[PDB]
């Protein structure tokens, strides 16, 4: 629970939640993603006005799609509807982006802004996905990912004292 | 050993291939669209700088074989395929990239027409070259190109798109998304070309005569064949405009310009020991001209112009054939050069090395050796 | 139907059976009586509208007196709104679909992601649009209004059925 300890927002889905350290997010978002199992991640990041959900049912023998997996030094952005996302560490989402069904990415997922993923959007490690559908545009440097993520975490923690609520 | 590279000079597409590769590999549009690029950069950019184009070539080739097969071309040879009329400075700039930047083992220029002949491997043949911007009838008698029998109509695929945009810019018979008649100016070239390329069936000669009648002082142009649109604006108008393109494709109206015209020109430079041979050799090829049902309009115009009074003396009564292509769409020269480069380890000596290019840096065409 | 307490409705909306409205299902059916269908699932963050008022100002003889309707198996997902969509049999609306005003949604309607519906466009049957390619009439028969896309909709409706009983039990 090393996030922004302040009266910011509320949500639900306490199935397999986790309040880890160095991982924080902003307000205006809702968390309704307990449709399948969960996997949170410390040192991550996210912006305001977002939404996330898991893949499908997974209650009966017909299990769901790839619902969720998070990582370290990750950085989500605004308006990113993370629907059915199982990714790794040092991920990077963009503005107005969305995750597609059965998306099973890996570490350092540079999700482009205003991009979305299609059904069964399993991505590889140290990649850079983009497009209306799931499309790995390029790649990403892992060292620069962890370094810039920590630098951004400190810079955001600097201005984090704003809105004492 | 190993494979090789098979790349030709295409304004629209320059595929790559290996040695003796049976079946196509990968086609990509010749223009280079990069990051933060508002409009991609072409290839036919002459009298332009060399460093910027040089760079574009470097990274484009780089990612080209990367996304093709991620191979290391510093290990195998290259089969360069030509397309005449291009400035040799450009070609040598490509070579400059290749050797002075990438250092491949050896490269080798080659004619596309050769590979076209290799599709059948016969000695004498006509050349029904129909490229992307021009055409060419430069026969290969005895497996040897016929020099002065040349000519080109600068009215290929690109100009066809220009014709399309002209016609449709004149009339926007589509709706809004109510008709939006010539409201905006820019066009979706991809959509336009999708309509065009996805609907290229050639019509009857009689229909072309109807078009000619419509030029001055019309019998049922629909059922018109033209492919759906987008942008909330789709329509079903006369697809007969593409047949109008087929009519303007061959103009005799104080122009006397056609493919048969170049065949006649060749005939003018042809000696008696070439005439009947070419009458046999009715070679059926052409790159961009993948025109469905063109046999009708084509053959009809051939056997329509045979009747020209100034050419019966030249022709007589010559019949022709159909030298059908065993290859496909445009893979003809591609796969022709692929199998042509297969066991040409012998000709690997003829493939220009970077070794000699160090002390040389030049490949001579018809110059002083 | 699952008349959720969190499902914010507004106005006279004579709903139909099996219209399970999920939590935070903000809607409006006052200026137009929107009747629900049979076999849908109104998810979270939706936005059902009725008779676009004078902010846009229809200065074209405003004498509407017309109510909205719905159909069977037409479950609309989260993010997407509903700007008086005259739906039908199995017209699913996926995430973030910008619903248009006059779009008579027929059967086999797969409203893809971020696909702003076309105003005053008769949405015919058996047509699934592409995401980035707006108005893509792709899959004219694969996305068939009956037995193919509607069968897939009824198949997706099974998870909605299990979720309907589960949400009725969880509440
Ligand atoms: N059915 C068809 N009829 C006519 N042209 C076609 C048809 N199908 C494809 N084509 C065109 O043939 C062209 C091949 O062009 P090409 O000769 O490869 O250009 P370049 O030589 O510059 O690469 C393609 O651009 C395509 O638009």
């Amino acid at each position: 629970s090393g996030n922004k300890v302040s009266r910011q927002s509320v949500l639900c889905g306490s199935q397999n939640i986790v309040l880890n350290g160095k991982t924080i997010v902003m307000n205006d978002c809702i968390i309704r993603g307990d449709l399948a199992n969960v996997r949170v991640g410390r040192h991550c990041v996210v912006k305001s006005r977002s939404v996330i959900r898991p893949p499908f049912k997974k209650f009966s023998k017909g299990v769901a799609f790839f619902p969720l997996h998070i990582g370290d030094h990750v950085f989500i952005e605004e308006d990113c509807v993370v629907n059915a996302a199982q990714i790794g560490s040092y991920v990077h989402v963009g503005k107005n982006c969305v995750i597609g069904r059965r998306c099973v990415l890996k570490d350092c997922c540079k999700i482009l802004d205003n991009t979305v993923l299609p059904p069964e959007t399993v991505v590889p490690p140290f990649t850079v996905f983009s497009g209306c559908p799931g499309l790995f545009s390029g790649e990403l440097p892992e060292c620069t990912q962890e370094l810039m993520i920590d630098v951004t975490k400190s810079y955001y923690q600097k201005f984090l004292p704003l809105t004492q609520v | 050993e190993k494979t090789a590279v098979v790349i030709d000079l295409g304004e629209a597409f320059t595929k790559c291939g290996f040695a003796g590769e049976t079946g196509p590999r990968c086609i990509i549009p010749s223009v280079i669209k990069k990051a933060g690029m508002p409009k991609p950069i072409k290839v036919v950019q002459y009298n332009i700088n060399t460093e910027e184009l040089y760079s574009y070539l470097k990274e484009f080739i780089h990612i080209l074989y990367f996304r093709h097969l991620l191979v290391n071309p510093r290990d195998r040879r290259v089969v360069v395929i030509e397309s005449v009329l291009c400035p040799s400075h450009f070609r040598e700039t490509l070579t400059r990239v290749l050797f002075k930047y990438f250092e491949v083992p050896s490269v080798l220029l080659a004619p596309s027409h050769l590979m076209a002949l290799l599709t059948l491997g016969i000695n004498s043949a006509m050349v029904l070259d129909c490229g992307y911007r021009e055409s060419l009838v430069l026969p290969i008698y005895e497996g040897i190109p016929v020099l002065n029998c040349w000519g080109a109509l600068p009215l290929g695929g690109k100009a066809l798109h220009k014709e399309l945009e002209t016609q449709l810019l004149e009339q926007c018979t589509v709706d809004t998304g109510q008709s939006l008649p010539s409201v905006m100016g820019s066009i979706p070239e991809g959509v336009l070309e999708d309509i065009k390329v996805r609907t290229c069936f050639v019509s009857d000669l009689t229909r072309g005569l109807k078009i000619q009648a419509a030029k001055f002082n019309r019998p049922s142009p629909p059922p018109n064949v033209d492919y759906p649109l987008d942008g909330e604006k789709i329509l079903h108008v006369l697809g007969s405009i593409r047949d109008s393109v087929v009519e303007i494709l061959f103009e005799q109206d104080n122009e006397e310009k056609s493919v048969a015209t170049l065949i006649l020109d060749s005939l003018m430079q042809c000696p008696i020991d070439t005439r009947k041979q070419l009458a046999e050799n009715l070679v059926i090829i052409g790159g961009t001209s993948m025109l469905p049902g063109f046999l009708h309009r084509l053959l009809a115009e051939i056997r329509y112009l045979v009747e020209k009074p100034k050419y019966k003396k030249t022709l007589g009564t010559k019949t022709f054939r159909i030298h059908t292509p065993p290859a496909k769409a445009n893979c003809v020269a591609w796969l022709g050069g692929a199998i042509f480069g297969a066991l040409q380890d012998i000709l690997g000596s003829r493939s220009v090395s970077k070794e000699y290019y160090n002390q040389t840096g030049r490949i001579p065409d018809w110059c002083s050796l | 139907a699952v008349v959720c307490v969190e499902s914010e409705i507004r106005g006279d909306v004579t709903i139909g059976p099996r219209t399970v409205i999920h939590p935070k299902a903000r809607i409006i059916a006052e200026a137009g009586p929107i009747v629900i269908g049979e076999g849908n699932l109104i998810e979270e963050q939706a936005l059902i509208i009725n008779a676009h008022p004078d902010n846009i100002t229809p200065d074209a003889e405003d004498s509407e007196p017309k109510p909205m309707i719905i159909g069977t198996n037409n479950v609309f997902e989260v993010g997407c709104y509903s700007q008086a969509m005259k739906m039908g049999d199995n017209n699913v609306i996926e995430s973030k679909a910008y619903v248009g005003r006059n779009v008579i949604l027929t059967s086999g309607c797969i409203i893809g992601a971020c696909c702003n519906l076309n105003t005053f466009e008769v949405i015919p049957e058996n047509t699934v649009i592409y995401g980035a390619d707006c108005l893509r009439r792709v899959q004219t028969e694969r996305p068939q209004p009956q037995t193919l896309q509607l069968d897939f909709l009824m198949k997706i409706l099974p998870n909605y059925h299990h979720l309907k009983k589960t949400m009725k039990g969880s509440s």
